[PDB]
């Protein structure tokens, strides 16, 4: 009982805790698997703003020339 | 007490019929050593009990029940499975020590009969075969190191084999 105080965390700790660490771990694992799933799609088809190659130009010239 | 089986009643009574010699030397020493150091140790135990006076209560074992089984929680999720893994492990630690009590019941069967041993008892050997067989087929004993997910697969393997045998016969 003396060893339980100021030397031990207790059974309440690491049961309420660790599950909190697992809750962050579950979020870290699912989003990393989602990142592997998103990059597998975004690289194959140019749909989103990920792995997009730069284009030539947006605007260059529109004025009237001396063309035929 | 209660959980322990124990003997029904202890017999034995002094006869002392044949010869005189010097009576029973073991019984004469039994009365001698009762006051020599058996009475002194009983007085010292009573003195230690009297010096205790105030004692701590201590609320014994904690409950914590159910919290939903692993079979009920469908699909893999870390938040749900964690409490289910703890529930199965707590039961497995208890089921290990259930066998140990019945193991000690068989230890009591050997001593408290002695001469008969195998011919008598009949209940303790039957109770041992009822629990160990249930422990062998359900609670691992073939599924290597302990795992909650493996136990559900082991239970499904026994159920599928039983259903295939029942439908055929």
């Amino acid at each position: 009982r003396w060893i339980a105080r100021t030397f031990f965390d207790g059974p309440e700790k690491n049961y309420e805790r660790t599950m909190a660490i697992l809750q962050i771990e579950a979020e870290k694992a699912e989003l990393r698997l989602k990142e592997l799933e998103v990059r597998r799609l975004m690289r194959a088809r140019g749909d989103g703003p990920w792995f997009h190659y730069p284009t030539i130009d947006k605007e260059l010239i529109d004025h009237s020339p001396k063309a035929t | 007490x209660x959980x322990x089986x124990x003997x029904x009643x202890x017999x034995x009574x002094x006869x002392x019929x044949x010869x005189x010699x010097x009576x029973x030397x073991x019984x004469x020493x039994x009365x001698x050593x009762x006051x020599x150091x058996x009475x002194x140790x009983x007085x010292x135990x009573x003195x230690x009990x009297x010096x205790x006076x105030x004692x701590x209560x201590x609320x014994x074992x904690x409950x914590x029940x159910x919290x939903x089984x692993x079979x009920x929680c469908q699909e893999k999720d870390v938040l749900c499975m964690f409490e289910a893994e703890m529930q199965w492990r707590r039961d497995y630690k208890v089921d290990q020590e259930i066998v140990n009590i019945i193991q000690e019941r068989l230890k009591a069967c050997q001593q408290r009969e002695g001469e008969s041993h195998r011919q008598n008892c009949a209940k303790e050997l039957e109770q041992f075969t009822q629990v160990v067989k249930a422990y062998q087929d359900r609670y691992x004993x073939x599924x290597x190191x302990x795992x909650x997910x493996x136990x559900x697969x082991x239970x499904x393997x026994x159920x599928x084999x039983x259903x295939x045998x029942x439908x055929x016969x």
